[PDB]
């Protein structure tokens, strides 16, 4: 598994660019591929989404119409054309893989992303704390809130916890508010019932500092949070 | 309402894509002919397989002939109880039975008056009258015709066919043994036997198989839908 | 040879013979006790109301 | 007379 | 002379075993449970109809979570169903389309397959690439595999047509144990709840209970007049039910070391293809060749229900771990998930 | 009053009517109920080969009990004895059954053509096919709908049938489906199209294609297909040839009464022979219903 991206740079406003992701090492054609952006010194923001087989294509409200997502499955590439770039589009763009079936772990792998520089809704997720000082060996808790209950009628909560280390692409810690992503230590745990969700980090040490992001997956206008920065 | 979230909708989409893939794979599999090869061990089955074209089980040989993919399964390496797996081949297009005409004299290692080719016709009767093969035509491949012709000059055919009342010439002997082999079929109404003598060139004895399979697929096409 | 199979089979049969057996009445009592004790926890035996039925239409 | 009833 | 005296010793031991069994036999199970109340007419209704298979369904196994199930139908496909929503989470292509058995790992990460190719194939579900791939293609059997089951993520026990069973270590790919003693080929296999002992039925019309660790046949049971097609363990683990081609099911007991009960009916003439116990162990379901299943009382031998929803031979039967639903697979290439009401 | 009675003629009309129509009726019922018995006893062919046969059977029921006895009643004396209510529904249901039988034959021919010439192409004869048979009757309703409501009986004032039964009452029969001059010819023409040129062309072209891709015993299919096509053509030729001749050009003779009393029941007999011959052609000769 490896996702690499290309196409970033400097763009005069009103121009166009095609970011491309060249997946490798996994079955790309069976993965639904997203697009996320991160404004400098700001939180994440879902941009677009395309399903396996190009069935359903979803766009964020702020980019609908300007952004066209597409994929070349035989060449394992994913393109995101943009039209009429605005100064609000300057952000680090990450490409995320995600499969969907019973027991799957969507958003498990994120690309490194590329830098781009330009010369109503639902589920507003708020994380009250923003910067927390920590010490190695201690236990910490992170809290996030949602505008409406995330517990669907099928008994699944759709809250995701991601971690972005300093100068590194985000990684998935917890999916569905309770399940641990493969490849992470077991000290992480999630809680909460319908609106307030808690990440519990037991015996925290280094390499775990950085920002923590909450995400919803009920209504496809996916909304992140401000993210809480655990700093040493 | 829709009462479905994004992950459930995406899972439904994945299931639909899997359904499409299964349908395409099944259509491709239906555009294919399946044959089951049988007969005694010393019946030239390896030779006829070579002419058409690590584990002692079922070996599958695939070959193409004028846009008709053939999958032929040889299960002769299975020494377990046949009646416990033969139904797995219930839907085969045709059954290829190989019998060596030069084994009328030879007897198996357990020589207790049971001729090798007597056991061959017992096997043919068991296969033909099997409940799972009521509507499965049989291609009877009669092998080693030249060596049988050479052998019939000295060894009479009356040793293992005492009721023979014809001349000892190869042509009449072959016709009589062909009719005797076809006599064991008790389901003449449904199935039919296509008997062919193996020849030197593979073209003739693959063309016979192609003609037989074309005829049988035409017959099942005309019989499944209510016609005829 | 056949003699090896013979000695192996008689050894296996002796190993069969040295096994202790409880009374069939005791075994049946144990089976009945288990079947009665695990009742009301068997949705197959006692149907579950549709509220907790996960396969409801 | 009227007996032309069709069908 | 030596062979003659060995045969004499063998038949003497067999007669001694029969005498011991008839000595410990005092009262019948039907007599003992005569005064207990009988369950009413079981009213299973089809709740789900899994479709998508294109050939005769030959194997089906429930997952440990009682939601995911795995089916094989001799079309080159290994389909994993989410039964709650009737979805297909995976569709594993098969190298050999002559599969006769399936197994779902208790941990839920691996899926077993095997057939006339004498080979047990393990498939990895939880993989980073996202597609199911073969982990270890076990080989070494000289007969068709009829039943495969999982002990854990690194051990299985496979019953094959070479009249032997084999305990395989997945990591090394070797038969870490081989069980021999059946004259005919074995057709079914089931483990105890603690995965310590396991029973196996064969065409020898005998069911042998083997020990996994010590490695020899602990007990052997007779009574059937034809080949045994299916075997299943009681939830307690002290008894097991076997279905055979002689149109009868039989409940054997471990400690009693003999036959306990016989489930049969005059109207039933075709053999048994699969058997399965209910969670409480009172309802015994058996798939038949007349295109329907029968639900007997494990204690009264009185038929309690009929599952007539298939138009071809019912070859599969499985009850979820929580005893919620019952899955039936048949040669009509359809799976039916049934429940009570 | 118009006098007149059931005595269109003394011996011949009564003799042929009773005998011949009794024979076609009995053959229809025995064949159709036998087909129903086989299809209800059927257990291995729940596919199209049963549902389309049930549709043909029920269309046989209608094209029998709902058309033959009302035709006898209409042709006995002068017309419908009980009218001003029955005529509309009876006529529309007779047209419904005739068109439904024709389109059922067309649809089964299309299904056979598709599933044979293109065997691995749209194998699905599932609930979509079931919807197809559910909707062919809707198509019949739609085609005969424009001429259904405007099928008033009007009144034969001169025909107050009182001959011997003392039945003083206004006798009348369904007059016409269209009063706007040639619109009767227009709807007869559209029915001619939808019943006898598009179905005829479709059947003949697909049947010739089937014969070509078949053998150039296995010629029995080609022979029987040609025979059934010829029979379907020749049995429905007399009715609509008679309507075409009676609509385009008046005979202007006592023949204008004689042919109407004689050939029209004969033509109806030839047409209703379809109701009894379709069971024998489709339910007996397929050799899969004959197995049980």
């Amino acid at each position: 598994v490896q996702l690499v991206e290309s196409g970033g740079g400097l763009v005069q406003p009103g121009g166009s660019r095609k970011l491309s992701c060249s997946a490798s090492g996994f079955a790309f054609s069976s993965f639904g591929m997203h697009w996320v952006r991160q404004a400098p010194e700001k939180g994440l923001e879902w941009v677009a989404y395309i399903s396996s087989g190009s069935g359903t294509i979803y766009y964020a409200d702020t980019v609908k119409g300007r952004f066209t997502i597409s994929r070349d499955d035989p060449k394992n590439t994913l393109f995101l054309q943009m039209t009429s770039l605005r100064s609000e589009d300057t952000a680090m763009y990450y490409c995320v893989r995600s499969i969907y079936y019973y027991g799957s772990s969507p958003f498990d792998f994120w690309g490194q992303g590329t830098t781009l520089t330009v010369s109503s809704a639902d589920i507003v997720m708020t994380q009250a704390t923003s910067s927390v000082p920590v010490t190695p060996g201690e236990s910490v808790s992170i809290s996030c809130r949602s505008s409406k209950s995330l517990l669907h009628s099928n008994g699944n909560t759709y809250l995701y916890w991601f971690l972005q280390r300093p100068g590194q692409s985000p990684q998935l810690l917890i999916y569905r508010m309770s399940n641990l992503a493969s490849g992470v230590p077991d000290r992480f745990s999630g809680s909460g019932s319908g609106t307030a969700f808690t990440l519990t980090i037991s015996r925290l040490e280094a390499e775990d500092v950085g920002v923590y992001y909450c995400m919803q997956h009920l209504e496809y206008p996916l909304t992140f949070g401000a993210g809480t920065k655990l700093e040493l | 309402g829709c009462t479905l979230s994004a992950e459930d909708k995406a899972a439904v989409e994945r299931s639909k894509m899997i359904d499409r893939n299964l349908r395409e794979d099944g259509e491709k599999a239906a555009r294919e002919v399946k044959l089951l090869l049988l007969g005694a061990g010393e019946s030239g089955k390896s030779t006829i397989v070579k002419q058409m074209k690590k584990t002692t089980g079922i070996v599958e040989t695939h070959f193409t002939f004028k846009d008709l993919h053939f999958k032929m399964f040889d299960v002769g390496a299975q020494r377990s109880e046949r009646k416990k797996w033969i139904h797995c081949f219930e839907g085969v297009t045709a059954i290829i039975f190989c019998v060596a005409l030069s084994d009328y004299d030879l007897v198996l290692a357990e020589d207790e008056e049971m001729n090798r080719m007597h056991e061959s016709m017992k096997l043919f009767d068991s296969i033909c009258n099997n409940k799972w093969f009521t509507d499965t035509s049989i291609i009877l491949f009669l092998n080693k015709k030249d060596l049988f012709e050479e052998k019939i000059k000295k060894s009479p055919l009356t040793i293992c066919y005492p009721e023979y009342a014809g001349s000892n010439t190869y042509e009449e002997a072959a016709a009589y043994i062909q009719c005797q082999f076809e006599d064991l079929n008790k389901r003449k109404d449904t199935k039919e036997i296509y008997t062919h003598f193996t020849c030197s060139t593979d073209t003739k004895n693959v063309q016979f198989v192609f003609d037989a399979v074309t005829d049988v697929i035409i017959k099942n096409n005309l019989k499944d839908c209510g016609l005829f | 040879a056949s003699i090896a199979q013979a000695r192996k089979l008689v050894e296996q049969l002796k190993m069969e013979a040295n096994i202790d057996r409880i009374k069939v009445s005791k075994a049946a009592a144990d089976l009945m006790a288990y079947c009665e004790a695990h009742a009301k926890e068997d949705p197959l035996l006692t149907p579950v109301p549709a509220s907790e039925n996960p396969f409801r239409e | 007379l009227f007996q032309p009833q069709r069908f | 002379s030596e062979l003659d005296q060995l045969r004499q010793e063998a038949e003497q031991l067999k007669n001694q075993i029969r005498d011991a069994r008839k000595a410990c036999a005092d009262a019948t199970l039907s007599q003992i449970t005569n005064n207990i109340d009988p369950v009413g007419r079981i009213q299973m209704r089809t709740r789900r109809t899994l479709r998508g298979h294109l050939a005769k369904i030959y194997a089906m196994h429930w997952g440990t979570d009682s939601r995911l199930l795995v089916s094989a139908s001799q079309d080159g496909k290994l389909i994993i169903w989410d039964s709650y929503t009737t979805n297909k989470v995976h569709a594993i292509p098969l190298r050999s389309s002559w599969v006769m058995t399936c197994a779902y790992a208790p941990s839920g990460n691996y899926v077993a397959c095997g057939g006339l190719d004498n080979i047990c194939s393990i498939y990895n579900l939880k993989t980073r690439e996202g597609n199911v791939r073969v982990s270890r293609e076990l080989a070494g059997h000289t007969g068709y595999l009829s039943c495969c089951r999982f002990l854990d993520d690194n051990q299985i026990v496979t019953s094959s047509g070479d009249t032997t069973c084999a305990l395989w270590d997945i990591e090394t790919g070797q038969q870490t144990t081989t069980f021999t003693g059946h004259t005919g080929d074995v057709m079914s296999l089931s483990l105890a709840p603690d995965t310590r002992l396991f029973v196996s039925g064969a065409c020898d019309a005998s069911a042998k209970l083997w020990d996994v660790r010590e490695g020899m046949c602990r007990q052997t049971f007779t009574g059937h007049e034809s080949d045994i097609n299916a075997i299943c363990f009681f939830p307690n683990g002290n008894a097991f039910a076997t279905g055979s081609d002689d149109a009868t099911c039989r409940l054997f007991d471990l400690r009693a070391d003999q036959e306990l009960m016989t489930y049969s009916h005059d109207n039933i003439i075709c053999g048994i293809t699969s058997v399965s116990f209910s969670k409480s162990g009172r309802l015994l379901l058996a798939g038949y060749d007349d295109f329907n299943c029968n639900v007997w009382d494990a204690l009264k031998a009185d038929r309690a229900g009929v599952l007539a929803g298939h138009d071809n031979r019912v070859s599969c039967l499985g009850v979820t771990d929580d005893g919620m639903a019952v899955a039936t697979g048949s040669w009509d290439s359809f799976l039916k998930i049934w429940n009570g009401s | 009053l118009t006098f007149s009675s059931y005595y269109q003629h003394t011996s011949p009309v009564a003799a042929m009517f009773i005998v011949a129509y009794a024979l076609i009726f009995l053959l229809c019922m025995v064949g159709n109920t036998l087909v129903c018995f086989i299809v209800l006893k059927n257990r291995h062919m729940h596919t199209v080969t049963n549902m389309f046969i049930l549709n043909l059977a029920v269309s046989d029921l209608l094209v029998g009990i709902f058309c033959m006895p009302t035709t006898l009643v209409d042709n006995l004396i002068t017309g419908w004895p009980f009218d001003n209510a029955t005529c509309k529904m009876s006529g529309l249901v007779q047209g419904m059954s005739v068109s439904a039988s024709v389109f059922t034959l067309v649809a089964i021919a299309v299904e056979r053509f598709r599933c044979i010439v293109h065997p691995f192409r749209e194998k699905l004869t599932l609930r979509k096919a079931l919807v197809t048979i559910a909707v062919i009757w809707a198509l019949a309703l739609l085609i005969m709908c424009p001429s259904a409501v405007t099928l008033t009986v009007t009144r034969e004032e001169h025909h107050f049938m009182v001959d011997a039964r003392n039945r003083s009452y206004p006798l009348y029969s369904c007059w016409e489906a269209w009063p706007e001059k040639g619109m009767r010819r227009v709807y007869t023409t559209v029915l001619f199209s939808h019943i006898y040129l598009a179905p005829l062309a479709l059947i003949v072209v697909m049947y010739a294609r089937i014969a070509r891709k078949l053998c150039q015993r296995r010629a029995r299919v080609v022979h029987m297909l040609v025979m059934v096509a010829l029979f379907f053509t020749l049995s429905w030729l007399p009715l609509w040839a008679l309507l075409l001749l009676i609509d385009y050009g008046q005979l202007s003779a006592p023949q204008l009464h004689l042919v109407t009393v004689y050939a029209f029941p004969f033509a109806h007999w030839l047409a209703f022979f379809n109701s009894s011959a379709n069971p024998i052609i489709y339910g007996y000769f397929n050799e899969n219903f004959r197995r049980g």
